[PDB]
């Protein structure tokens, strides 16, 4: 999981 | 003829319309922006999903801020007379009211303005959908337990105003995964807002972040439907  | 109602958009034109997918994965080193791993899964999922909805999909990869503006302007100058609607999907980094080109920001307003009722006459009175998978800030959700020129626009945001948006490097973004699944399952049954409501619930319930960093761990997300539409939208007709 990564954020934009 | 018999009694006629105008509660839903006319979606039986010869063509459903264009579905422009701007897939930005790799950014110029100078921007300092990370690669958006998993975005290709999103771009592929969307292409297939809208293909089944009969949209003329055009996938564009790694576009600069200049190329995005030029693409939008050119598309808005096309003749959409035989097209029922218009869809544009933006997959990139972002902030509130901003989406990033590979070399810099682009105000979302600049992109959407090209399609205003008075600037794109062949789309006047037709639904213009902007699906945006990008952050709208840096907040984290901790969880718990004459017609107006701005009319006929729908913004299906991936996250609430001021919040980060989540993307999984293997499965793609939470929002896009959900959006595509809901469209494939309900596009031939439900009105668009009802489909997007299902998307909201799917993202809200089935996803939670996992991170080695306590600050980013166990976080939730809720998409944000923003509608200026004047009629109900069904992808099917007859
Ligand atoms: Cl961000």
């Amino acid at each position: 999981d990564e954020v934009d | 003829s018999g009694i006629s109602l105008d509660n839903s958009y006319k979606m039986d034109y010869p063509e459903m319309g264009l579905c422009i997918i701007i897939n930005n994965k790799n950014f110029h080193k100078s921007t300092g922006m990370t690669s958006r791993s998993g975005t290709d899964v999103d771009a592929a999922n969307l292409r297939e999903t809208f293909r089944n909805l009969k949209y003329e999909v055009r996938n564009k990869n790694d576009l600069t801020r200049e190329e995005i503006v030029e693409l939008m302007r050119d598309v808005s100058k096309e003749d959409h007379s035989k097209r029922s609607s218009f869809v544009c999907v933006l997959l990139s980094h972002g902030e509130e009211g901003i989406i990033f080109g590979t070399n810099g920001p682009v105000d979302l307003k600049k992109i959407t303005n090209f399609f205003r009722g008075d600037r794109c006459r062949s789309l006047t009175g037709k639904p213009k959908l902007f699906i945006i998978q990008a952050c709208r800030g840096t907040e984290l959700d901790s969880g718990i337990e004459k017609i107006p020129v701005e009319a006929d626009f729908l913004y299906a945001y991936s996250t609430a105003p001021g919040y980060y948006s989540w993307r999984n490097s293997k499965d793609g973004s939470w929002f896009i995964q959900s959006l595509c699944a809901m469209l494939k399952q309900y596009a031939d049954k439900l009105e668009f807002m009802h489909i997007l409501t299902r998307v909201n619930r799917k993202v809200a319930t089935a996803f939670e972040s996992f991170s080695f960093d306590a600050t980013f761990h166990a976080k939730k997300q809720i998409p944000c439907i923003v509608s200026m539409l004047t009629k109900e939208l069904y992808f099917y007709h007859h």
